[PDB]
């Protein structure tokens, strides 16, 4: 859908719903936090540089990107919830 | 009790309240300091008037219908107010600004009530509509109203017919 | 005091709504212009032709006095009769 | 009319007027917030590099333009409300 | 009279008067604002760039500008009202 | 697990547990403070510059790390705690 | 008198004493403003560059400058009040 420019990536949260730790204990919703891991769905040209080249994103499409707690902002469309950030906040892949 | 020796009988029809006369430039009849208006159009809205954006758009709709309009609200303070008097000054509109009646509770009761009997609607604060959103069809219309330091009274309206009995049988019914 | 021009200044009569009651009633009979918050005018754009004409003031400790002014003849006995009908 | 230098670019934005949840529930005014999308109406000559070359703007003519919610300044002229914002706060398109 | 060093650009406010609405609605000048557009009066040299070199500014002499209402700083030579600002703040011409 | 992009590192931290100086004292858990020291996990590609070079990272894997005591940002992932940073908040090695 | 470094110059304020209207009416001293013109004694050698080169300051000697209000520093040496400043805060001259 959405086209970004430049360094902006587009990021699909994670959703898991219900929180269990691997002991089976079940943590409420209240109790849970904003997730910090997604799923890219777009990416830019890349970012650019002083003397006007565009370096390739590192991130590519499908891959599983943890990025940081605060980092990124809402966009609606068709009823749809995207994640866009920019390069910089993108922490790590897989 | 009558400040002087006589006694009087004073008979008022209509839907009158204790309020009125905000500016003393609202004037239509300076004989008599009573601000008439002929086929006037009346603003019912349930909080305070200030911000000039949000009061220019109902009189850009009421400058192309060229009827008189009235507002009743908590208050048109300030730029409200001074924009609205300056504009009737120059001639191009007739306006006046009243306050609303009543205290409290009072102010759900009483606006209702003025707004049935006129045809408009009371744009009251649950029906979730801005200043800007407002146009000529929510507005209600009445014949005569007449503006003084302390009374404003309305001789008529395009309420419905069948809807003034049924809040007058509403009434009846909440006596009790 | 440099001589320039020759000027003064006075406190507006009244308390509360007596500002608003007084200052029409001393702009009427001058022929000019309260330039009250309402009429929406800055001190910047004042001119000569909403400023009145008076004939003769005198100014002390406690008294200020105006002799006439440029005050419309009609417009006083309405304010008379308004008063006179705001009596009661 | 109005016309951007360098990075500037002219953004008309959505006025959907009455909004609505794809189930059919209907959303007051009073409850909306404000459009983060809009429509591209003009584009400046580009974003000025510290080399002194300009590179040719992203966005072009009649594409759709989703932007930051607190990004932009509104100006008025002939009548009409416009949007003007610089590239930097552009966020995706379409 | 004023001559503009570099990038700093002289601009002459519009200086509307009295305020109407296209319908003909008078607004008082207490509910007036600040005007954003202005006309050039002097361009300076243009703007410096780190490796020496100066560009030519975009604007030109007799154009009418759009700036932002927060932008310029006041000046006032022989009787005069003068508005300075540097290209960066600039946003429109004409 | 974790692929740090340009210039991050993965650090995972002491947990050094029961604190006692060389004397013998021991110290309980709250007068106890966040370890400064890490052991590093994955390094990204390297530090990116304004040219476009990537210029090697001077960590390596397994290298013990010291570390600033704000510096840190976690990061939950299949049960393990991790810790990552950037290389300017990294201080020393061994 | 005194000898700049780089991109300052130094500035002689106005002193017009007492402030007139071109109507002839009297302004007090109590009323007035700081001067925000002044005059140019000496200036440096030049603005310096990110590559070592120093370009040569557009202002000359004796010319009356226009500068923001709160730009400068006072000094004083020999009795004799002088005000300081650098090329960013100059306005325009003459």
């Amino acid at each position: 859908r959405l086209r970004p420019l430049y360094d902006k990536i587009v990021v699909k949260r994670m959703e898991e719903q219900e929180q269990k730790t691997p002991s089976g204990i079940i943590i409420p919703d209240t109790a849970k936090e904003k997730p910090q891991i997604g799923e890219v769905i777009a990416v830019g040209d890349g970012k650019l540089l002083s003397n006007g080249q565009i370096v390739s994103p590192k991130v590519k499409k499908g891959d599983k990107v943890v990025f940081n707690k605060y980092a990124g902002t809402e966009v609606e469309l068709d009823g749809e919830k995207y994640l866009i950030m920019s390069e910089d906040e993108v922490l790590a892949v897989i | 009790e009558s400040k002087s020796a006589e006694t009087t009988l004073e008979t008022v029809q209509g839907m009158q309240f204790d309020r009125g006369y905000l500016s003393p430039y609202f004037v239509t009849n300076p004989d008599k300091m009573e601000a008439v208006l002929e086929d006037p159009f009346i603003l019912i809205y349930e909080k305070k008037i200030s911000n000039v954006k949000d009061l220019l758009p109902v009189l850009e709709n009421v400058v192309r219908a060229g009827k008189p309009l009235l507002i009743i609200a908590e208050d048109v303070e300030a730029e409200a107010l001074a924009t609205l008097v300056v504009n009737h000054i120059k001639g191009v509109i007739r306006a006046c600004a009243v306050k609303a009646p009543g205290f409290g509770q009072r102010r759900k009761d009483y606006l209702q009530d003025i707004a049935i009997l006129t045809g408009g609607t009371a744009i009251t604060e649950e029906l979730g509509i801005k200043l800007e959103s407002v146009t000529l069809d929510m507005l209600g219309r009445a014949d005569k109203v007449i503006v003084d330091k302390d009374n404003t009274t309305i001789v008529g309206g395009k309420g419905s017919k069948e809807a003034i009995q049924a809040r007058i049988e509403q009434i009846k019914r909440q006596i009790l």
